């Protein structure tokens, strides 16, 4: 709270960190796609799909 | 130089060569592979073994004779050789043998054992000659429902339902005075051969060839056939060409030479005058490439076939080579034109002065029975020089830039990219 109860150090507070966290985010979407990166993505049919692909 | 008569239905054309040491006659009908139909396709190719066969070979080879044939898209051919004080003795077997008393050729135990070999050639092919049965499958795919796409060997399930009537029914049909051509190369005057048809009454049958309801077309599309086991990769790759009688006959093929042919293991074929070798030797994208320009009756293909053992870098040898294309309609040089004018007047001047009198007969019939008579190689050196660096960028223009393609490929070929990513490297959004 930064005091006794929600107030003007809380709402201060909430914006940093509501300017901050959207840029974390950004950092894990990228390890997202490199973890995709390594077996590829899968299909609807739940087998292999190395038999035919397109780019 | 060569002289052509019509005394009859048959037509009679010459080339005399009074310093050759042999001569050749024979007949070259204007039929080819394009006058079948899938059920019967092969039987122009099981002809051509039953003038071939050891019995006909036996006849001809004690009266010192060589016998010679080829089936071509548009046009087959039966040749004997002799030396030059013997071309009576060859026209009297052509007569005997080919033009009349056709039944004995076409006997039982005959027939049979040159089927029966003619599908283990078809066999073979079909298996080992990996760059030759690409190049096959482009024309099945680029005129495909045509008289175009049929295969000048024959396919495994046409000759196998082949039977006894069926060889009959096509030399009726085709193997008339109207569709043929009588050619003597060599030592031989034209006088003597015109006067010795005329003697012993030399004629065919009096029908006229059957009229096709199609014509050649073009249509862009693709045909894999994947084999992993292969070492290789083989890939064919064209755009509709020139037929003959074309006024951009030798425009066309003025710019295939100028990208040329291509060998990774000759050292001096790697000191090329050509820009494309630049962007394919640092990685060695492909072994051996080669440009052609195919001219027919109808239609025509200009292209390039590959073999590689680059497997994982196809797409750059495709892309870079279509690249180069694209200058032909921009942006290319005036000394490539005057470089590919030099080489095309050595490749056509070699073509034609090649010394075999064989070579010289299917030349010169298949020229005569299209356009009436033969161009003359210095009528054909005027016509090369006269070309400008204007004329490759409007033929290149109207046939190369944007157009479809068709592709063949066999072999290790996973890494060939789709239709439509090799078909919008066809032009640039740069220009
Ligand atoms: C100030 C404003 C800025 C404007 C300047 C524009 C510059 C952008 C790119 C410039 C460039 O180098 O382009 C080369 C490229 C040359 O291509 P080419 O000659 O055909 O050959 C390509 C190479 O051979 C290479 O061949 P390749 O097969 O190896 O390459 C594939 C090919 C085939 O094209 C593609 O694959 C396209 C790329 C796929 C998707 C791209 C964005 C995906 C968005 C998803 C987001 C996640 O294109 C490429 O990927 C390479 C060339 C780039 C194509 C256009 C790039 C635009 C990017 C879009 C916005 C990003 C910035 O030139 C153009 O694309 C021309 C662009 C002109 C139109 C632009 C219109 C916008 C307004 C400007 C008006 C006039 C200027």
């Amino acid at each position: 709270w930064g005091g006794f109860s929600v107030s003007n150090p809380t709402i201060q507070r909430f914006f940093a960190l509501h300017y901050l966290v959207p840029f974390i985010i950004a950092a894990m979407v990228i390890m997202h796609l490199m973890a995709l990166h390594i077996h590829g993505s899968s299909n609807p049919l739940g087998i292999t799909g190395n038999l035919d692909r397109i780019p | 130089a060569e002289v052509t008569q019509l005394s009859n239905g048959i037509v009679v054309a010459t080339e005399h060569n009074p310093s050759a040491h042999t001569a050749s006659v024979g007949v070259v009908f204007g039929s080819g592979a394009a006058n079948e139909n899938p059920y019967n396709n092969g039987v122009s190719n099981l002809w051509k073994n039953i003038f071939l066969s050891k019995e006909n070979s036996a006849v001809a080879a004690k009266e010192g004779l060589a016998l010679s044939s080829n089936i071509s898209r548009d046009f087959q051919s039966y040749i004997v050789s002799s030396l030059p004080g013997s071309t009576d003795k060859s026209l009297d077997f052509l007569n005997q043998s080919f033009i009349q008393q056709k039944a004995n050729l076409l006997s039982s135990s005959n027939f049979e054992a040159t089927k029966k070999s003619v599908l283990k050639q078809v066999q073979d092919f079909e298996e080992n000659d990996h760059p030759n049965r690409v190049l096959e499958h482009l024309h099945s795919t680029a005129f495909q429902n045509t008289p175009l796409s049929l295969p000048t060997r024959g396919t495994l399930e046409s000759l196998e339902n082949l039977v006894v009537a069926d060889l009959e029914s096509f030399a009726n049909n085709h193997f008339l005075n109207s569709n043929a051509v009588v050619v003597g190369t060599g030592n031989i005057k034209h006088e003597d051969l015109v006067n010795s048809i005329e003697s012993k009454n030399l004629s065919l049958q009096t029908g006229t060839k059957p009229v096709l309801k199609k014509k050649a077309a073009f249509l862009g599309s693709e045909v894999r056939l994947r084999d992993d086991t292969l070492p290789k990769a083989w890939i064919s790759l064209a755009v509709e060409g020139e037929p003959v009688n074309s006024p951009n006959y030798f425009v066309a093929k003025l710019a295939a030479q100028i990208f040329g042919s291509y060998n990774a293991f000759e050292p001096a074929s790697r000191l090329q005058g050509i820009k494309l070798l630049d962007n394919i030797q640092e990685y060695q994208l492909c072994d051996n490439f080669n440009h052609f320009s195919l001219s027919y009756k109808d239609s025509g293909l200009w292209g390039f076939s590959t073999a590689t053992r680059n497997v994982t870098m196809i797409d750059d040898l495709i892309h870079f080579t279509l690249k180069q294309w694209n200058r032909l309609t921009i942006s290319v040089t005036d000394t490539e034109v005057e470089r590919a004018k030099s080489l095309l007047k050595l490749q056509l001047g070699q073509l034609y002065e090649s010394g075999n009198p064989v070579n010289d007969a299917n030349l010169l019939g298949a020229e005569v029975l299209i356009k009436g008579s033969k161009l003359s190689l210095g009528e054909a050196f005027k016509k090369i020089d006269a070309i400008t660096v204007k004329d490759v960028k409007a033929w290149a223009g109207k046939r190369l830039w944007d157009q479809d393609i068709a592709i063949a490929g066999t072999g290790q070929i996973e890494g060939l990219l789709d239709y439509m990513r090799i078909r919008s490297d066809m032009s640039m959004m740069r220009w």
